[PDB]
Formats: structure tokens, sequence, C-alpha cells
RNA sequence: UGUAACGGGGCUAAACCAUGCACCGAAGCUGCGGCAGCGACGCUUAUGCGUUGUUGGGUAGGGGAGCGUUCUGUAAGCCUGCGAAGGUGUGCUGUGAGGCAUGCUGGAGGUAUCAGAAGUGCGAAUGCUGACAUAAGUAACGAUAAAGCGGGUGAAAAGCCC
RNA sequence: CCCGGCGAGGGGAGUGAAAAAGAACCUGAAACCGUGUACGUACAAGCAGUGGGAGCACGCUUAGGCGUGUGACUGCGUACC
């Protein structure tokens, strides 16, 4: 039992129950996403999207904390030429449970 | 001071 | 126990008084003494006197026993170094350093 | 002839792979006095092969 | 979450017998390269090999192409003084004719470390029958 | 006013050491050669976090591939096929179900066959 | 710097750097590229800008009510005490206490008060008022300050 | 110098011509998240939001905004032997120069804030001073007039004494 | 008090808040040199890292392809001024 589905502009297959690491959503600490644009179901047998997305596919997870990432290090540097800058970058994002899978 | 074979003349000057 | 004793400003590198250190690190003291004996090499005699002074302290000073007493842990630190200056020739100078060592025995039992 | 570069602190240890020393293994005890002494050599007291030669 | 990653520790494997003969050298070679560095499965690990043992039998009798038979040219330098060795192809099939074929699928196997090793799995016998019955290696076409 | 320096000055020094941790030699000892060391693993770095995308994908593409050939169609003509399979589109890292899920792959490829035909 | 104006050691030849004096701020002992001169920090203030800030600084001590004018201030006898004492009961311990002529007593008490300081109109200047906590200043000193700000 | 005039394997199509449909492929385009300048429009103007369009390679160099160091005030305040500075780790935080916290060490000073002033930042200059590497336990131990043994002394004698 | 050459140096004892303040003495950085442990390393070729990445040792967590250390194998990759 898992399922597909797109959200960071980028897909990621999951089971339910299962974390997962997202793109930062706009969505409170503790509520409910749906997610509809879903690309594939599988239990014995599979929906693959027509179309992009499964008509009945839907799904549900509750966010479960924002947070940012590891820092990382932007270098940039430019030999013989008297150039050079050095840039930090963290990135954030929304970490959902899932519990949905309607099939 | 300096080693004897930069001083001298015909090893230092070798390519006129 | 780990009872140590130590020579310190001995003259003598390190590179050479290690090689006759690392003949000793681990045996039961009994056996350091006699391999010491026949090892013809100053840095010997050097190890030897400290590995026999702290023997003596071990006995004197803390448990004793020398007979289940092993030397578990020795090494020996490069010591300051005294600058001279000798001269090769033309006026030119040498630096010539007089090296000394630490060495340094801990002889315990576990 | 001169280096070029400094070698290394590990190239250092490499060529002393063999700079090692040997113990002895080969001491071996008088017959007649106790002694332990190099083989084939006369022991601190002047003992070989259980005789007693030199008297110092 | 990481995608998948092949482990030395746990890849398959198995053995295979294929026949040289008629068929003609290279084309025979991609396969076994192919097959040899695990591109026909969860090959999927660039860093580990997955392939499987390939044996092969009548390399004498591989076939070749063109005018290649008398005109390959196989160079190899002796490192020394001036040894720029060669012998032409029917030249090797007549003296170690395994070698053709070796080096045939070496040369289309990766580079470094793991390449060389990856040839290790490839057993090329000159003549029919191979002494490895005990991997009972199953046989394949192409 | 006088500005003593130095101490200032071995903060920016460890604070280079540090990033220099676990280099060869001279590269986690010496200031002067960490410096460079530390510059260098941060150029790759950026440069080579582009190339993780590409090194990814072209795995990706490469045992997307197999399974393919393994379900008898090559690459070409499998992306075709999704493509054409009425739209829909799918990632080509998801095809990850060729490794963990083949019956779902060649699942996959029978749709995109039947576009093809 | 104490030395002699010898060049180190030759142009050319030794394998040295160049050298000129053994003065140089680069060298060790002895430099300093840019050693400084004792110098005048003293600014101008247009005369219209100094009246300027102390008017803006009395009309802001008021709209705190940190100026307490009083009709007559001082003190009956030379003693800290007595002083410490008419402040306690005015309820202060910082303060400038500007008088109108400046008397003997006022001024050696506070003399070792350290919140407080005592002055005569005159000597009214811009970081005093500011200073203290309070500025206290005799209605017969207000009409002094009156004009010398005009 | 060695195949050495497809990068190699190898190729009779894996070469060349034509037509066609695939697909691979970049830091280009798009997608998701984020920052900043300039726009406009809407929320709302000692502005900042929300969109939204757009711009953001860069040497010489011009412009803008900042971190930290020493020292004056603020400060007879505040922190500090229930542990200051410095040293060494660790966690967190910022776009960065950095900051905050804390363990260990240390054993007496340190100073927010807002202003003020500069001996204010180092990898290079065959830079300066000191310390420490390297070659290396390598060359060498200074006339090729030459040493041998016995006995003393001594912790130890090829070298001293007889 | 003990080893040692009535040595050097050291170990105890004792003083002290501290001896790791012992006179080569406040703090005690860095180059540089060792001892100990973990992991890698004797079929492998290059600015020595970087992206990937198994194994091992260690902590986790209740697992859950997690932190730390190491880094087989692998893509890319010729330091600075
Ligand atoms: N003695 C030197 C000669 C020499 C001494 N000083 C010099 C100066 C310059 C040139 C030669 C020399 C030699 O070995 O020949
Ligand atoms: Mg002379
Ligand atoms: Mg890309
Ligand atoms: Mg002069
Ligand atoms: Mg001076
Ligand atoms: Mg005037
Ligand atoms: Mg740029
Ligand atoms: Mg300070
Ligand atoms: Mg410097
Ligand atoms: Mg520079
Ligand atoms: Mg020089
Ligand atoms: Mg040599
Ligand atoms: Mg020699
Ligand atoms: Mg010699
Ligand atoms: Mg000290
Ligand atoms: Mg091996
Ligand atoms: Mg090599
Ligand atoms: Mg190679």
């Amino acid at each position: 039992m898992y399922a597909v589905f797109q959200s960071g502009g980028k897909q990621h297959r999951v089971s339910e129950g299962q974390t997962v690491r997202l793109e930062k959503l706009d969505i409170a600490t503790g509520e409910t996403v749906e997610f509809a644009e879903v690309l594939m179901i599988a239990n014995g047998e599979e929906v693959k999207i027509g179309v992009p997305f499964v008509d009945g596919g839907v799904i549900k997870a509750e966010v479960v904390a924002h947070g940012r990432g590891e820092k990382v290090k932007i270098v940039k540097f430019r030999r013989r030429k008297h150039y050079r800058k050095q840039q930090g970058h963290r990135q954030w994002f929304t970490d959902v449970k899932i519990t949905g899978i309607s099939a | 001071t300096s080693k004897w074979f930069n001083i001298d003349n015909k090893i230092v000057d070798h390519r006129p | 126990m780990e009872t140590i004793a130590k020579h310190r400003h001995a003259r003598s590198s390190a590179q050479k008084v290690r090689l006759v250190a690392d003949l000793i690190r681990g045996k039961k003291v009994s056996q350091a003494l006699d391999i010491l004996t026949y090892t013809n090499k100053k840095a010997a005699v050097l190890v030897k006197k400290v590995l026999e002074s702290a023997i003596a302290n071990a006995e004197h000073n803390d448990g004793a026993d020398i007979d289940d007493l092993k030397v578990t842990k020795i090494f020996v630190d490069e010591g300051p170094s005294m600058k001279r200056i000798m001269p090769r020739a033309k006026g030119r100078a040498d630096r010539i350093l007089k090296r000394t060592s630490h060495i340094t025995v801990v002889v315990s039992d576990r | 002839a001169v280096q070029q570069n400094k070698p290394t602190r590990s190239k250092r240890g490499m060529r002393r792979s063999h700079d090692a020393l040997t113990a002895v293994t080969s001491l071996s005890v008088d017959k007649t006095s106790g002694e332990k002494h190099l083989r084939h050599h006369i022991t601190a007291d002047g003992y070989y092969r259980g005789r007693k030669v030199i008297a110092k | 979450m990481k995608t998948f990653t092949a482990k030395p520790e746990t890849v398959k494997r198995d053995w295979y017998v294929v026949d040289a003969t008629g068929k003609t050298l290279g084309r025979l070679a991609t396969e076994l390269a192919r097959r040899l560095r695990g591109k026909h499965k969860a090959e999927y690990t660039p860093h580990v090999d997955t392939g499987d043992y390939i044996i092969v039998l009548n390399a004498d009798k591989v076939a070749v192409t063109g005018n290649k038979r008398t005109d390959k040219v196989y160079y190899h330098h002796t490192g020394h003084i001036g040894g720029i060795k060669q012998a032409t192809f029917e030249e090797m099939i007549a003296r170690r004719p395994e070698r053709v074929i070796e080096i045939a699928v070496k040369g289309m196997l990766p580079k470094g470390p793991l390449g060389r090793a990856m040839f290790r799995k490839l057993k090329v016998y000159a003549g029919n029958e191979h002494n490895h019955a005990a991997q009972q290696p199953q046989v394949l076409d192409i | 006013a006088r500005v003593k320096r130095g101490v200032i000055a071995r903060a920016r020094h460890k604070k280079i050491l540090k990033q220099a941790k676990g280099y060869y030699g001279a590269r986690s000892r010496v200031y002067r050669v960490a410096f460079q060391a530390v510059i260098k693993a941060g150029q790759y770095a950026y440069r080579d976090r582009r190339q993780r995308k590409r090194q990814f994908r072209q795995l990706w593409i490469a045992r997307i591939n197999a399974a393919a050939r393994q379900n008898g169609i090559s690459y070409s003509k499998f992306i075709n096929g999704l493509k054409k399979a009425s739209v829909e589109i799918d990632r080509k890292i998801l095809a990850d179900i060729a490794v963990f899920d083949k019956v779902a792959f060649t699942a996959l490829v029978e749709k995109a066959k039947a576009a093809l035909a | 710097v104490t030395g002699s104006g010898k060049k180190p050691w030759r142009q050319k030849g030794t394998g040295r750097a160049r050298s000129g004096s053994i003065k140089s701020p680069i060298w060790r002992s002895g430099g300093v590229t840019f050693a400084a001169r004792p110098q005048d920090h003293s600014q101008k203030v247009n005369k219209k800008m100094y009246r300027g800030a102390l008017k803006s600084i009395l009309s802001e001590l008021v709209r705190q009510d940190r100026l307490i004018v009083v009709e007559k201030f001082s003190v009956e006898a030379p003693k800290t005490k007595l002083l410490a004492q008419k402040l306690k009961d005015m309820a202060l311990e910082d303060v400038l206490i500007i008088t109108g002529e400046l008397d003997e007593n006022l001024f050696l008490a506070a003399r070792n008060l350290h919140k407080v300081d005592v002055r005569d109109a005159t000597g009214i200047d811009p970081v005093s008022l500011i200073a203290f906590d309070k500025v206290v200043m005799t209605a017969d000193a207000v009409k002094q300050v009156e004009e010398m700000l005009a």
C-alpha cells in the first residue's frame, strides 16, 4: 500500500504512517492537509494516472512542524582576479506525517 | 657572503 | 597501581632512545632488564636506570611485588634542545642542535 | 642535489620501517653457575660451559 | 528519501555459458561487457559490481568481418629498450585464442579498480567444455 | 589607541582549520595551506550541488532503462509512451518502482505500450 | 627611532630581502609608519548654535520637570552633612543647583558629595544640564540665564 | 621514446546520403520554496504588508550598508572568586564580517546601551623577530707518525695513571 | 625515606587555595614530536578534495536506510598570489 504525489514541484512515494519532508506549506503546525494531485496508488493491483492524477485519489496528512535545514555554504572564488564572496543559506521545510491514502 | 661559483666569471657569464 | 619513574633532559635524541624503549613496551619487568642488559646502545643504559628507578618506586612507595609487574606504558617525548655553533668553513655557521629527551617509564601490573 | 618538496612526516616514518631493533631470545644458562649469558660467551663470573676459566 | 543503492554484501550474480562460435567478436563483447557490469538490472549502482559470471566457449572460433582477420593489429609494449611488439588477429587466435575476446571486453569494461574486478567474472576457454559444472551455468544467446 | 590584534586573529584562523578537519597533512594542520583547502572544497560543493541532480537523473534513467528492456522495450519508446499515454507525468526517480515493485513497473510498461499501438 | 642610517646589507648578492634602514616600519624594533603627534581636538560651535542647544536643553528639562526652580537656595554653614540633609528633605541625590551669585558654604559642601555639583550662573555648560538627574537653579539664576541666552 | 592521423574498445554499419518519429543532454526555459533593488495595484501611509511584473556573472573602478577590535563618555551604573579576561570544546543563531549560551581550563578583572575617537582587521612584499620542521640519525669527527698487552683507579677505561 | 655514580633526574612525604604554582615556576595558543584507542591501508597511478557511497566502531531511537568517527568503491576534479 503506497501512493505517490506531487507537492514540492516534486513527487514522493509514500506509505501511510510514513513521515515525509516537503518544501514549505502555509499550513498551521497541527492542521490537516489533503493532496489531490496524486500520480499513482498501489495495492495488489494499481491505478496509474490516465492523464496526470487518479480520479478518486487523495492523500491526507497532518503537518507535524516547520523547520529550517542544515546550513549550506555558498562559496564563490575567482582565481587571480581579486574576487570572492561566501554566502550562507538554510532553506525552509514543513514535515507531514501521512494518514490518508484513500485508494 | 657569496658562494664562489656565483662570483666566478666563467661559470656565471655562460651565455652571452 | 601505575607507579611511574622518569629521566628528564637526558642527553640523547629520542629517535635514538625510542628503539630501545620499543623493545620493552609491554614486557614483564623481569624480561626487560635482561633485554636491556644485552642491547648494545647507550639508550639502553639510560632506559634501564629509569626502569630500575621505577621498580624501586613501585616497590618502596606503592604495593611492590616486582614479580607480578610489567612495563605497561613507556614513551619518550623530545625535550628542549641545546643550540650550539660550529663552523664549517668560510665564515658560515651551522646551528647543530644537541637534542635532548624526556624518558618516561610506567610500570604497573594491570 | 636537493629536495624540491618537503618530504612528509609520513614518508619519514616509512623510511624507518626497517630501522627497528631485535631483542635477543638466544640468552642461555650456564650448567655450573646460575648465570644468564650470551651463547658462546663467558659469563659475568668467568664460567663457560660449566668450567671456571678466568678468575676475574 | 535517498534512492536505492546496491550493496556488495547482497548482490545476486548467477552464472552463464555463451558460445562464441559464429558470433561476431565485439558485437558479442558489448553484451558481455554490459552483462559484466550489471547494466541490465538495478545496475543502479556505478560503484558496485552487480554483473553476472559468464563464461565463453570456442573463443578460437570467434568471427570478425572485413579483412580484419589478417589485418587487425593488436600492439603492446614491453616497457623496454624499444620493445614494441605486435601480433595480427590470426596470429593471436593461433597462440592463446582466448586472448582476443578477453582484451576485447577488457577494453569495454570501465577504467580502474572496480572495472578490473568485473573482468574476473569472465571465463573464456579456448575449446568446448569447461570445468565449471559446479556453478551450474545457464546458457544464453546473443 | 593601539590595537592588540591577534586574539581576533586566531579566531579567524581556527575558524578555518576547523573546517579543514579531516584533510591530509598540511591541509588540516597549516593555516596557509588549510585556507586554500577550505575554499576549494567549497568550490567543488557549489558545483556538485548542481552535479548531484545530474548524476542521479542519469542513475535513474540507467535503471529505468534496464527494467524497460527487461519488459521488452527501450527507454526511448517507454518514455514516449507514458508521454503520449494520455498526457500523464511521473518522475524518473519515482520510477523507483522499477527496483522495489516490479509488477507495478511492468504494469507501467504496458500502459505505455498501449499508447504506442 | 635610535640607530645609524647604515644600510644593513648589500643591495644584491646575499640571498636576502632588499633592506635599507634598520628603522623601517617593516622591521622589528623601531618603526611606526604614521606615528602620531600631540594634536588639538577643539571644535568650533557657532555662537548661535551653542545658545540654540542650551535652549533646546532647558526647554526639555522643564518638559520632564527635571528643572525645579526656587527662590533662594543656600546652606547655613560649610558642612557637607547640612547640604546632604537639605537634599534629603528636598527629595534629591543627583543635582546641578545653579546658584545666583554663589557662596562659600554651599560650595564646600557638595565638594565631596559625588552626584551633586554647584555652579554659578555663568558656569552652566551643556553636558552638565543633561548630566545630572535634576537641575535646581535659583529663580535669581533663571533671570541671569534668561538674558545670557537672550 | 611506444600502437600513436575515430579519445579507446570495437565497428561492414556502430560508415556515408535522404526522409521521419523517438530519446539523452546545460548553472538556458519551466516547476516548488527563499532573499534583495526598482516598479506599478491593492491592504494601508513618524509605513509595512500582500500580491504582482521585472532585475540581481563580473577585473580596473564608482555608489550603498554593515561586523569586530583598542580607547572616552554614559558608568560611584551593570557583570564578576557562587569564577572576570585569555585558552579549549559544544550547542544554537545571522546573508556575511559575527553574536549568544554553556562544559573544561583559568584565577581577576569585564563592561551593555547609545554616542565619540583610531597604532582597527594579514598569506603572500627573496617582508621583520622568535620558535620548529626538512634533507637524516645521512655527511662528517681536521693531516695515513701506529699501535699491542699487563697492572692500578673507577659506577664505567681503546683514550687517564704505572 | 627510596632508585642512582655521597651524581643528573625521578618517585613518595610535607608546605600551600592550588605542586596539574617546584624555582627550566601566572595564563601556557600554534608550528613541531610522541604514547593510546576506533576505522581505513600491501592489484594500486595524478592539487588529495567534492557528489555518491557500502562496511566497521560507537551512541541513539524502541526499530525505522538516525547522530559521531572512519571512508572500500565511485562521478567530477591541474593549489594560492
Ligand atoms: N677557492 C675557490 C676559488 C675562489 C675563491 N674565491 C673566489 C671568488 C670568486 C671566484 C672564485 C673564487 C675554488 O675552489 O676555486
Ligand atoms: Mg677563517
Ligand atoms: Mg539540470
Ligand atoms: Mg645615512
Ligand atoms: Mg618603537
Ligand atoms: Mg566663544
Ligand atoms: Mg558571481
Ligand atoms: Mg579587552
Ligand atoms: Mg602571518
Ligand atoms: Mg594577498
Ligand atoms: Mg631567502
Ligand atoms: Mg641522503
Ligand atoms: Mg651512504
Ligand atoms: Mg663517514
Ligand atoms: Mg607555569
Ligand atoms: Mg586489495
Ligand atoms: Mg601513486
Ligand atoms: Mg590509469
